[PDB]
């Protein structure tokens, strides 16, 4: 590796005429790229109606009937059909634009439940009725606290006195004075700002409470074929909201950080276990405890959710590393 | 911090990731930083200054002559609109610049000018964890710092656009393609290993390691410690995840562990000789049948 | 992994065109992580048969602080002597 | 992986290694390969020839915001500094056009 | 002469003369690219004559 | 006051940005690291703007250091900056050690008498108080008569 | 787009984005795609 | 009285906002959107463009000061903060000094682009290289730097300290 | 406006402006100030004319 | 873009196109040039709005 | 190595999970691929296609775009106001009293202003307001 | 008016549609280590030659001193110069010049000294003196590189640092007629 | 939210006896401006939702944020510079109290007053560290607390 | 050379021209445009006139700094001991700048 010597034998001014000879290497032929790639390119369909300024002769239209029909999910997606209220509002959404729905290479998923699916109900797997009462209490407390600390106190503190709070003058080194609301913001931009802020804050608080409470599972019932589990969770108005989940969607898996297993909620005997419906990337937080679950079907639900939590999550031992993966047999057939 | 391209990149992120993964010249020319470009030689008749353009008929270019040490510019800034097809000589400089029309392919011609483009920077790629370091002493010096780690186990493969759609809508096709790609990667790795072995046999080692005996002993000890720590961590993880890994005999193992620890932590103190701890003893008690083999 | 950039481009068997033969590009072959200079002074001189790359390394930079303490004694003693003389004079 | 001696001999007789492999994957190990994830990337035609992405050609929202800012500024300045409000009744044709629009 | 017609003349000749004259020069220097047509020689000369004289006259 | 009003307007802007980010995140269902970092940066900027009332505190040390004339001008001829730093470090170490493992001055005091701290001038006070403190002394005496 | 059908309705959910007199929404005002 | 003064103050505020917007839009491109070869060697760019960039930086300098002065004047006019009343602490000299700190740099930035325009016009007409491009660029930059120190020149009769007057005259 | 917008794309050799939306906003916004600063000489809070007998109204 | 050539090297107006470099019997008289057709300058292009209206139209 | 045990559902497309090692699934459906594992990305493709087209620049929320009535009203009002402002400021500055109306509001603590009259209905009524403190 | 067209609505084949065989991959890897790879571009000049041809001799057919006599006699009148020289003399002045070229040179309208200088320049640099100077290429030249190929160089027009002032054209004309709204349409 | 906002607007209008026509005009103009800004931001978000997030785009967004912060901080810097060297009457006779009018506010309450912003910053940092390992529904509580 | 090899951006901020020897024929891994403004706007470079004028102005400014403001910031309140002396010293430190008085030496010229 004497680099100078390498240079002394690498770039010689004599071989200049042959030095920059870009040569297509005569390497081994690869049928995938040297045979299959050309012929497939050679079979490219052609059209005579390319856009004069923007089209291309090989830009052929793909038939929608030739697009891959949806078989990924056995449940409908009403977001494709939208909501009548939106129609009644004539709202312009990105999930209802027909051009956006006109996928060129694939066929869009069906917006209605698949005809194979039966909507009949079966038997309840788990139930927790007092959760509704607890959630209602929490939501009512949140609403009452927001109203009190935000409106009732501000209403009196701003419109029912002339002396400001001690927090108003602790930082200002100015002579004391009284405050009145009849000589402030003559061009009342503060009124619309306060109204908009209050409306948006109330909406955000409601939506956040609904999202927080919407992950837990309040009532569950596996279907007659146990394919579509009907579950009622907590609704935003404190009521119940019913949905369905496909059997293949739910699972229980080790966390992404294997060191966090000991700090998992399900590690406790009276904890919580999350079934993750992978189809909608949804979560159903069942109470990890024996009292709430139904004895008859639990094992099957346990057998239907425990698929990735295997020995591989811990690794392979010294005697097991020999069988880590499937052996690749190459060259024994030529 | 590195984006999951299989679910995110559609057109622009697709081009950027493809450039960062394959270094295709046009692709590189797609994302070359405007701050600086690789400096080439002066344009001669035999050695034209190769100015690349991604399949564009014309490109504006300025002529500065032969730059000197004293002055960064040699000649007056004369701008010309070089067109693809033939070399053009800036008259004031006599500078022969040749336009190159880059076409999206994998031909050896693309390999000819592979060294004419500076490699793309990976610092700005991916998501960032800090808006901007508001340090006036580091305003234009260091790139943004990140709090998360960047995985390096990724192996990227290009896909035909419509075919990619078929992967996005058909999970079974995605699984089959992933298995086939893993098999292909394994085959390629085995072939590379065989090639390296053959090259070593036909040529020999490049040399001996210029390392110290103390460092060599420390490295051997470090390897042994790494193996031991890996075994210990594996045992700890196996014990911790006992409930979820196995569910049928979990009740029996838990009951046996509780009974054994009851007569070990109550009514009797446990004098532990060696590195065996209470957690290790409980783990050994739980999967008692497991440790009986290996 | 290369030290002299020329050698890096000497005979590259991992060209992207070659990489096109299998369509499998691991992140471990990123160009930005391929090669880097040695940060030492390097001058290309006209050798007897071809150019030779001479390597100038001015100062080794692995000094232990003890050595720094080893050399500082004479200067400190001279400073002390000068201060004492200027005080006495 | 596993490789057969017959295929190895056939390849060696057909191809003799005359150069080393520059791919960094040559330095990879079997466990490291087993700890790898395959990724997919759609390849299609390229249209935006810049480091930055392609941008639209119209901002009617921006134009309208600028016009509204100008109108609001004019009205507020007239009503505050000059204490004057526009008597919109004189331009009957303009008012009719605005109403019809 | 603070705050007087001398200062007024200084300010005007520095701004109205030099800056506007340079603006007109750049307009004529880039008349084609901005307008797409060649300038009108006679009327342009008349403008350059009357504008230059008026500044000094005022 | 003008600075405080500007700070209030900036705080309003930052709150509006945070609210918009929250609404968009709720609409989307997945968080963006750029958005999170931008919100964190806005909050940091607001927090930096929060400590603005300390102008008198900042003025003290700077005006004290600004009053010194040149040492070579021979007004005081004393330049003991680093000397003060080192000696004060040692003295503060000694003072902390004394406050830790020595006799601590007592803080218990009377807390239930009316105007017990309102002390008037007397022979025990030398009557060298403020020249106009006679009114305060008389009021204190009258209040003591009331509370007696 | 008055008397000249430049836009196509099948690709537009809300026809009428520009002032025109030769277009009508495929989704009628009393239409409602139901499940 | 209420009227033209307030209207002018509001117009000045609006102009300052617009100038800030324009300056951001211009300077952001020059720092980021420069071509591959025009990253740092400003001598390559035309004289008019160089003057444009320099005047944009100069405007970005004085615009916040002008805006703050306008805000203070508006507060005095409409809230009576005595920001200019000699009775309880204020001084018209402060307002005059602020206006002059916005004053002379404004004229200096205004007259700058015309020189670049003339320099660009002359070189093409004569088919010759400029006399001293680097020297002219450095002189323009030095004149811009010096314009920030001629504030007292336009207020010589305000009666500042004789040292300040002498310094202002020497800088002018 | 004119010189910068015309030349920076050409002279600086940059694609459009750094913030084209901001450039358009400023171009459309200048008219408000232009009009406001030019109406002060003819419009005053004292609207009535010298011969206007404002006492009657 | 325009691609019509409209001007090339034209002689035989004041300089004869024949080769009389060393023709002592031939004398060139530039003052006796024959009349030619006046070539008006290229008038500015007029937009074919309709086609342009189609070219700049947006779907 | 742990191989998938069995599948119990009805749709045979689910049987594809029976030929993959759990880690592989964890590799292709969890950690990095958790947000996309075992989900048909119809929504992703739809969103990308929608974003690709040159749609109306006016938007209200991430879910739905801006209201057509609001857009039309804002555009018409802006155009009419700009036209009126231009006409008045460039042509109708002669008799401002003929072309302008005087009105303003005073602070509620302060007494009602003399010019604080209802616009366009002055010839019918007179207004006054009680102060507060 | 053509209807809307979506380039992403048509399938494209920029990559093979099938995966390669394991044995084929092994063979390709074996071959890839057996043959040398094509070199990448190296910007090192091999053997530079005088770009404007050989430098003028101290004495000979056309010494540099004669060139030194040209700059002082440079002029640009409003008409062509009928001072046409005898082509043979020009041919005598520049050994290797084509006679017809001199006839073309003598028809240019320059004074005989300038004509001889232009003829010498064309003979030394191989300039094609018959190509018209237009907006696309200001001049055309033919050369023979170190690879021996007979290549053509189109010396194009330039600008005085003002691209806006540069007449960007695609025709062999002199007028500036085209006004492209986008300076960089392809960004 | 709509009920509360409408009730607040009506109560404020009734309290101020606002003129309906002028109030409606001002409110419409403000709504137009705000809606336009929000629509621009939403349009940018929707465009950057997919196939638009380049490293150039990220850098441009960071640069835009930094420029906005710098432009905002400029006026406050001028105000602080004016306030530090604030004007007053002559200290010789006119304004003698300025020597004793330090107006130094005690820091003993500043920390207690400012603690909420620090708590919010700490919660933001925790959320930024937690986003890589948490779920969208799991992190909603942090967002709610930050909003409150 | 080590700095330029390590952090090229800093080298650009330092205006250090590319020190890598590109005689090998292969282009460098990281090229950049130099910003020699710091190396130009100096008294020993093309900015000699600008730097000289700036230095002269700063010397004029430094004289104003050392003799007009800082002494004014020294004494602020009425003093019991030699207040008149301190005020006289402060004022004479500023009221006797030669630029205000040196004319009379050569007065017949004017
Ligand atoms: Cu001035
Ligand atoms: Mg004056
Ligand atoms: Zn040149
Ligand atoms: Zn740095």
């Amino acid at each position: 590796s004497d680099p100078n010597d390498f240079y002394r034998d690498a770039y010689r001014n004599e071989n200049r005429w042959i030095d920059q000879s870009v040569f297509t290497p005569k390497t081994s032929k690869m049928t995938h790229y040297d045979v299959e790639w050309p012929k497939e390119l050679a079979s490219r369909p052609v059209t005579k109606k390319f856009h004069h300024d923007k089209g291309y002769k090989y830009d052929v239209t793909t038939p929608y009937d030739q697009r891959y029909n949806y078989v990924a999910d056995r449940l409908g997606h009403p977001e494709i059909l939208g909501n009548p209220f939106e129609r009644l509002m004539r709202l312009e959404g990105d999930i209802y634009h027909p051009n956006y729905l006109d996928q060129p290479f694939v066929k869009v998923p069906n917006a209605n439940p698949n005809a194979s699916l039966n909507f009949e109900e079966g038997e309840v797997l788990y139930e927790n009725t007092r959760l509704l009462e607890w959630a209602k209490f929490w939501n009512y407390s949140v609403v009452v606290g927001y109203l009190w600390c935000a409106y009732f106190v501000p209403y009196n503190i701003f419109f029912k006195t002339h002396m400001p709070l001690e927090h108003a003058y602790d930082n200002l080194f100015f002579p004391y004075f009284q405050h009145t609301h009849f000589l402030w913001d003559n061009n009342a931009l503060h009124i619309p700002t306060v109204g908009g802020v209050a409306i948006y804050a109330t909406y955000i608080a409601l939506s956040y409470i609904n999202n927080i409470w919407k992950d837990y599972v309040v009532r569950a019932q596996f279907s007659k074929d146990k394919e579509l589990l009907f579950v009622t969770r907590v609704s935003p108005f404190g009521t119940t909201e019913e949905e369905v989940y496909e059997v293949a969607h739910l699972e229980h898996l080790p966390p992404s950080v294997r060191s966090g297993v000991k700090d998992l909620s399900a590690q406790d005997a009276d904890g919580l276990v999350d079934v993750t419906c992978m189809s909608s990337q949804r979560s159903l937080v069942f109470y990890k405890g024996d009292q709430y679950w139904n004895p008859k079907v639990y094992n099957d639900f346990i057998n239907q959710t425990s698929n990735l939590w295997t020995r591989n999550y811990t690794g392979y031992n010294r005697l097991e590393v020999q069988n880590s993966v499937e052996q690749v047999k190459i060259g024994f057939s030529h | 911090r590195m984006t999951n391209t299989t679910e995110e990149a559609f057109d622009e992120v697709s081009h950027e990731w493809q450039a960062l993964v394959t270094s295709n010249p046009f692709d590189l020319n797609v994302f070359n930083y405007l701050e600086n470009t690789q400096t080439s030689n002066f344009g001669t008749v035999d050695n034209p200054l190769v100015v690349f353009t991604s399949e564009t008929p014309f490109r504006y270019v300025g002529c500065t002559g032969q730059m000197n040490e004293d002055d960064y510019e040699g000649h007056e800034l004369l701008f010309f609109l070089l067109r693809e097809g033939s070399l053009q000589r800036c008259m004031g400089c006599g500078q022969v610049f040749k336009l190159v029309r880059l076409r999206n392919e994998y031909s050896p011609e693309m390999d000819y000018y592979l060294s004419n483009f500076h490699p793309y920077e990976m610092q700005e790629m991916g998501e960032s964890d800090t808006t901007v370091l508001m340090s006036p002493y580091k305003y234009a010096s260091h790139y943004e710092y990140t709090q998360f780690e960047t995985p390096s186990n990724m192996v990227y493969s290009m896909v035909n656009p419509d075919e990619h759609d078929r992967l996005l809508v058909d999970p079974a096709y995605r699984m089959e393609r992933t298995k086939a790609l893993e098999e292909k990667y394994k085959v390629y790795t085995s072939s590379l290993r065989e090639v390296e072995k053959q090259f070593e046999e036909r040529y020999g080692r490049a040399g001996q390691i210029n390392i110290s005996k103390v460092t060599y002993s420390t490295l051997i000890d470090v390897e042994k410690a790494v193996l031991k720590m890996d075994r210990l961590f594996r045992k700890v993880a196996k014990f911790e995840n006992r409930a979820f890994i196995d569910r049928a005999n979990h009740s029996r193992r838990e009951k046996r562990m509780l009974e054994r620890a009851q007569q070990r932590w109550d009514s009797n103190y446990s004098f532990f000789t060696g590195s065996l701890t209470e957690e290790e003893q409980k783990y050994r008690d739980y999967y008692e049948t497991e440790l009986e083999a290996y | 992994m290369f030290r002299w950039l020329f050698l890096y481009w000497y005979n590259s068997t991992d060209t992207p065109s070659a990489i096109a033969k299998v369509n499998l590009w691991s992140y471990i072959n990123l160009r930005l992580f391929k090669a880097r200079l040695s940060s030492s002074i390097a001058y290309y001189i006209l050798g007897l048969n071809n150019l030779e790359l001479k390597k100038l390394k001015i100062f080794y930079k692995n000094t232990y602080f003890d050595y720094i303490y080893l050399k500082s004694i004479p200067c400190l003693f001279l400073i002390i002597f000068f201060t004492n003389l200027y005080l006495f004079l | 992986t596993v490789i057969n001696s017959e295929f190895l001999t056939y390849l060696k007789s057909n191809y003799k290694i005359s150069f080393s492999a520059s791919n960094i994957v040559k330095y990879l190990s079997d466990k490291s390969v087993n700890n790898s994830v395959i990724l997919y990337l759609r390849k299609n035609k390229i249209f935006n020839k810049s480091r930055y992405s392609r941008n639209r050609q119209t901002y009617r929202t921006g134009a309208y915001w600028c016009l509204y800012v100008n109108i609001i500024a004019v009205v507020a300045f007239y009503f505050w500094f000059y204490k004057f409000t526009m008597n919109f009744g004189y331009l009957w044709w303009l008012l009719y056009s605005l109403i019809l629009s | 002469m603070h705050d007087t017609f001398y200062v007024v003349a200084h300010f005007h000749i520095m701004l109205s003369g030099a800056a506007m004259t340079g603006i007109f020069s750049g307009i004529y220097y880039y008349f084609n690219a901005l307008f797409g047509v060649k300038y009108s020689r006679m009327f342009g000369y008349m403008h350059l004559i009357y504008y230059s004289g008026g500044q000094w006259v005022a | 006051a003008i600075c405080l009003f500007a700070k209030f307007w900036h705080f309003v802007f930052i709150f509006l940005f945070w609210v918009f980010f929250v609404l968009r995140i709720n609409e989307l269902g997945r968080i963006r690291y750029p958005l999170l970092v931008a919100n964190v940066q806005n909050f940091i900027i607001i927090y930096i703007m929060s400590w603005a009332y300390m102008y008198p505190w900042l003025k003290f040390i700077f005006r004290k250091y600004l009053d010194v004339p040149y040492y070579w001008f021979y007004l005081n001829g004393r330049e003991l900056g680093i000397r003060v730093f080192f000696t004060d470090l040692k003295l503060f170490f000694y003072g902390i050690t004394n406050r830790l493992f020595d006799f601590n001055p007592s803080s218990i005091k009377f807390e239930k008498y009316p105007f017990y701290y309102w002390i008037n001038s007397s022979q025990l006070t030398e009557f060298n108080q403020y020249r106009k403190f006679v009114i305060r002394d008389s009021i204190i005496y009258s209040l003591n008569n009331y509370i007696i | 787009c008055i008397y000249q059908a430049y836009q196509n309705p099948l690709r537009h959910i809300n026809t009428g984005h520009n002032p025109n007199n030769v277009y009508e929404d495929i989704v009628m005002l009393g239409d409602y795609p139901v499940q | 009285g209420v009227g033209s003064q307030d209207i002018l103050i509001l117009s000045v505020v609006f102009a300052g906002i617009s100038t800030t917007i324009s300056f951001t839009n211009l300077l952001i491109t020059r720092r980021t959107l420069a071509m591959p070869g025009l990253r740092h060697r400003r001598v390559l760019m035309p004289f008019v463009t160089i003057s444009i960039f320099l005047t944009l930086r100069m405007l970005a300098t004085i615009t916040p000061v002008l805006g703050a002065a306008v805000i203070m004047m508006a507060f005095d006019r409409h809230w009576q903060t005595t920001f200019f009343e000699y009775a309880y602490g204020g001084d018209p000299i402060l307002s005059q000094h602020l206006f002059w700190f916005f004053g002379h740099p404004e004229v200096y930035v205004l007259i700058i682009p015309t020189f670049g325009f003339i320099n660009m016009i002359v070189p093409h007409n004569n088919t010759r290289r400029v006399a001293s491009k680097h020297h002219m660029i450095w002189a323009i930059y030095v004149m811009a730097y010096m314009g920030y120190l001629v504030w007292g020149h336009h207020m010589y009769l305000v009666g500042l300290d004789h040292r300040s007057r002498t310094m202002y005259s020497t800088i002018t | 406006g004119g010189f910068a917008n015309f030349l920076i794309p050409y002279h600086v050799g940059s694609k459009d402006v750094a913030y084209p939306r901001l450039n358009s906003i400023g171009f459309w916004i200048q008219p408000c100030g232009y009009i406001l600063l030019a109406k002060i000489g003819f419009l005053r809070p004292q609207f009535w004319r010298y011969y206007d007998k404002t006492s009657f109204s | 873009p325009y691609t019509k050539k409209h001007d090339d090297w034209v002689f035989d107006v004041t300089m004869p196109s024949q080769n009389y470099q060393t023709d002592l019997t031939v004398n060139i008289h530039p003052e006796n040039k024959k009349m030619h057709v006046m070539k008006q300058v290229m008038r500015q292009s007029y937009w074919d709005a309709e086609h342009d209206m189609a070219h700049e139209y947006d779907y | 190595m742990n191989r998938f045990f069995k599948v119990s559902s009805k749709y045979q497309y689910y049987k594809y999970l029976e030929q993959y090692d759990a880690a592989f699934l964890r590799k292709y459906q969890s950690e990095t691929h958790w947000y996309l594992g075992r989900r048909g990305a119809w929504k992703n493709l739809v969103i990308k296609y929608a974003g690709d087209h040159i749609s109306l620049e006016e938007e209200h929320n991430v879910k739905y775009k801006t209201h057509l009535s609001f857009v039309y009203l804002s555009y018409r009002l802006a155009w009419v106001l700009f036209a009126y402002v231009l006409i008045y400021n460039h042509f109708l500055l002669g008799d401002i009293g003929k072309t302008f109306n005087v009105g303003e509001w005073d602070h509620r603590l302060k007494p009602s202003a003399e010019r604080d009259y209802p616009t366009r209905y002055e010839s019918l009524y007179i207004l006054d307001r009680t102060q507060k403190w | 008016r053509a209807g809307p067209y979506n380039p992403n609505r048509y399938k494209d084949y920029y990559i093979p549609r099938t995966l390669p065989k394991n044995e084929e991959i092994v063979e390709f890897v074996q071959s890839q280590h057996s043959v040398p790879a094509s070199p990448i571009r190296n910007q090192r000049h091999i053997n530079p030659v005088r770009e404007s041809g050989p430098l003028p001799s101290y004495d000979g057919t056309y010494t540099m001193e004669d060139i030194r006599a040209v700059f002082y006699n440079t002029t640009v009148g409003r008409d062509y110069c009928y001072c046409q020289m005898d082509p043979e003399e020009i041919m005598r002045r520049v050994p290797g010049i084509t006679r017809k070229e001199a006839e073309f040179i003598t028809k240019l309208g320059l004074s005989p000294q300038e004509q001889v200088d232009f003829a010498y320049i064309a003979y030394n640099i191989g300039l094609d003196i018959f190509y018209f100077t237009n907006q696309m290429f200001v001049a055309r030249q033919v050369v023979t590189n170190s690879k021996g190929e007979k290549v053509e160089v189109l010396w194009n027009a330039q600008c005085y640092e003002d691209i806006a002032q540069l007449n960007v054209g695609f025709a062999p004309v002199l007028e500036s007629v085209d006004y492209h709204w986008e300076i960089f349409l392809w960004a | 939210g709509l009920l509360l906002g409408l009730s607040s607007i009506y109560y404020l209008m009734y309290v101020r006896l606002l003129p309906f026509n002028k109030i409606i005009f001002a409110w419409i103009l403000v709504a137009m401006f705000l809606y336009w800004l929000l629509s621009g931001f939403v349009f940018f978000v929707k465009k950057y939702q997919y196939s638009k997030f380049t490293a150039a785009i990220q850098r441009f967004w960071k640069r835009t944020y930094i420029i906005f912060w710098v432009i905002e901080a400029g006026t406050f810097s001028v105000f602080f510079y004016l306030t530090l060297n604030a004007s007053s009457e002559p200290v010789y006779m006119y304004d003698q109290i300025k020597i004793y009018k330090t107006h130094l506010f005690s820091w003993r309450w500043f920390l207690i007053k400012l603690l909420p912003s620090v708590s919010i910053i700490l919660l933001g940092y925790y959320l930024q560290l937690t986003l890589k390992w948490n779920l969208f529904n799991k992190q909603n509580t942090i967002v709610l607390l930050i909003t409150l | 050379y080590e700095l330029f090899v390590d952090h090229p951006d800093l080298a650009q901020w330092t205006g250090t021209y590319p020190k890598v020897d590109s005689s090998h024929g292969f282009p460098f891994y990281s090229t950049y445009e130099m910003y020699r403004d710091f190396q130009e706007n100096t008294l020993n470079s093309d900015g000699s006139f600008a730097q000289w004028i700036t230095l002269v102005c700063g010397i004029y400014v430094i004289h104003v700094i050392y003799n007009y403001m800082i002494p004014y910031y020294w004494v602020s309140t009425p003093l019991k001991n030699d207040e008149f002396t301190r005020l006289r010293m402060k004022d004479y430190i500023a009221s006797t700048v030669l630029e205000e008085v040196y004319g009379i030496s050569y007065a017949e010229w004017g």
